[PDB]
């Protein structure tokens, strides 16, 4: 919602783990445990920006992730971040996640990359063994062939 | 009797079948891929007809 603990209630929440609608309390370590699988999993997405990219800030080498730290993420991102936590963490607990659950998911990862892959759908620049033709008049320029890719 | 009377039903009939052909090909829609909305939920400006 806000930060990182937020994105682990809520995961937990939609489980019925640790949720007030059952009045079952936490675990500061199910926290910790949370935080480091919301880590990796968000690392795993990243990969260094060669992945999915989410706004999602990684905690520095120097200081291990906490409950506090902002997640940073946009605001249409929080769903899809905390279903997958969700589901991440079901086999913790010895529950496996509920249909809706998953289907929520995997709708909130495909809306993420919508927009990147939207983005990645670039076309590669024209051959460089491509005329360009005499209806161009920077032909004139000697420029009769395409610059390479 | 002329030349011109006996032909009047066939030349009236390829006029009315030439204009029917013609209507056929104004009127018909075009062909174009059948898409749930759904299906292109915002990836809807690949399909205008751009080539980028």
């Amino acid at each position: 919602i806000k930060t990182k603990g937020d994105l682990v209630r809520a995961a937990l929440r939609k489980l019925g783990v640790a949720s007030d609608a059952t009045l079952t309390d936490v675990e500061p370590q199910s926290m910790q445990d949370a935080v480091d699988d919301l880590e990796a999993m968000m690392a795993e997405w990243y990969q260094d920006g060669k992945g999915i990219i989410t706004g999602y800030v990684f905690s520095d080498d120097e200081n291990p992730p906490a409950e506090g730290d902002d997640h940073g993420l946009r605001s249409s991102a929080v769903s899809a971040v905390f279903h997958n936590l969700a589901c991440r963490i079901a086999p913790d607990y010895a529950l496996e996640a509920t249909a809706k659950i998953i289907a929520t998911a995997k709708y909130g990862k495909e809306l993420l990359y919508k927009q990147t892959a939207i983005s990645r759908a670039k076309r590669a620049p024209y051959p460089s063994r491509m005329p360009t033709g005499s209806g161009n008049s920077f032909a004139n320029l000697n420029e009769w062939h395409y610059f390479p890719g | 009797e002329g030349v011109v009377r006996l032909t009047k039903d066939g030349q009236r009939l390829r006029n009315m079948i030439m204009s029917f052909n013609a209507d056929i090909v104004a009127r018909t829609p075009k062909k174009k891929p059948f898409f749930w909305p759904e299906q292109i939920a915002g990836f809807e400006h690949m399909y205008d007809g751009n080539d980028d």
